[PDB]
């Protein structure tokens, strides 16, 4: 059968302030099969508590979803999302950056 | 409202 | 304007680990107001939208029964789907669904939608008189003779014209607040040097609802289509949605670049350019 890999794009649900309390968002989209590995990172560590929307998908079948964290941006701290799917021979490791 | 008109297979 | 109902069922086998998983969301335009997962602890059809909320027990038992049936269904297609298709009882596999209703600013129907897909390819489809169909191979083509000799067609035909509209015009209007109220963008442009002689300009658009919307750049009033990185509309987690559109320009002709923002909620067409 066919395959998609999945496009991922982490950012904040609101502009970054350091010290201000925010939402960080990982967004997968387009990807097929529906089975998918998300983790939100904080400095390499796995955030716990990590919510995520329900699976729905787009006019071409593709799926998405979107995951999401509470947090506080720092200057110190780096942000990070690992996506792993059947697509993937290794986890994918996408950074945070703020003005993207 | 879903559509319950379901029970029709392939 | 125009309002949509659509709902979205998935139905995933997964051989070894149990029966297919069954998963159902439901949208008005782009917000989605009821969920189903068979996986859940309690499978039931639950509120997503506060003004769904209002409904009472008959409404989302009706509704539950009506996901326990449907994954029941497409349990069974997911089956007969491997029979026609020559596959074996081993591998995995995934049916999805969407149908649902357009209407138009008088809340009389637009369109109505029914097709489906296996293994994320087109399978079948309602065309647009509501009373034929589309097969996209010869598989779907047994499914087709099926639901002719059935006039299939003809029950969803009743539910696409009458239930599907009457009821997307009652969430319309107790969520009238929200899915009868657009969000403009708060739109800026951004300028990053990448080298002594080009820079990064980026248009941004933030916050705005419902997700369409139109973010184009224009050099010296001309379309960068071919040369314009777009990345695809986000949600926020807020109900709203975030877009930006980039390109690459030589330095000191910065100003030859003009941001184009089309979207509903605004009167009119944004033009905005790199303010220094």
């Amino acid at each position: 059968m066919i395959q998609r890999t999945p496009k991922i794009q982490v950012y904040s649900r609101h502009p970054a302030e350091n010290g201000k309390s925010n939402f960080l968002n990982c967004y997968v989209s387009g990807f097929h099969p529906s089975d998918i590995e998300v983790d939100l990172l904080k400095n390499g560590e796995r955030i716990e508590k990590v919510e995520h929307s329900d699976l729905s998908f787009s006019k071409d079948w593709s799926f998405y979803l979107l995951y999401y964290t509470e947090f506080t941006p720092t200057e110190k701290d780096e942000y990070a999302c690992r996506v792993n799917h059947v697509t993937l021979s290794q986890p994918k490791i996408v950074k945070w950056d703020r003005d993207m | 409202l879903s559509d319950s008109t379901r029970d029709v297979t392939w | 304007g125009s309002h949509s109902m659509r709902y979205f069922y998935t139905a995933m086998s997964r051989p070894g680990r149990g029966e297919p998983r069954f998963i159902a969301v439901g949208y008005v335009d782009d917000t989605q107001f009821v969920r189903f997962d068979s996986d859940a602890a309690s499978p039931r059809m639950a509120p997503r939208a506060p003004w769904i909320e209002q409904e009472g027990p008959e409404y989302w038992d009706g509704e539950t029964r009506n996901m326990k049936a449907s994954a029941q269904t497409y349990r069974e297609n997911l089956r007969i789907a491997l029979r026609y298709y020559n596959q074996s009882e081993a591998g995995s596999h995934i049916i999805q669904v969407m149908y649902g209703c357009d209407v138009g600013p008088d809340g009389r129907l637009l369109r109505g939608h029914d097709q489906s897909a296996y293994d994320g390819k087109d399978y079948i489809a309602l065309n647009e008189d509501l009373s034929s169909w589309t097969a996209a191979d010869t598989a779907a083509q047994i499914t087709q003779r099926k639901w002719e000799a059935a006039r299939v067609a003809e029950q969803l035909r009743a539910y696409l014209e009458g239930l599907c509209v009457e009821w997307l015009r009652r969430y319309l209007e107790n969520g009238k607040e929200t899915l009868q109220r657009a969000d403009p963008p708060k739109t800026h442009v951004t300028h990053h040097p990448i080298s002594d002689h080009e820079a990064t300009l980026r248009c941004w658009a933030l916050g705005f609802y419902p997700a369409e919307i139109t973010l184009t750049w224009q050099r010296d009033g001309e379309d960068q289509t071919q040369d314009t990185e777009l990345v695809e509309t986000r949600p926020a987690g807020d109900r709203t949605f975030q877009k930006w559109a980039a390109v690459v320009v030589p330095s000191g002709e910065e100003q030859r670049y003009t941001c184009h923002v089309q979207h509903e909620g605004l009167p009119k067409p944004l033009t905005l350019r790199w303010e220094p």
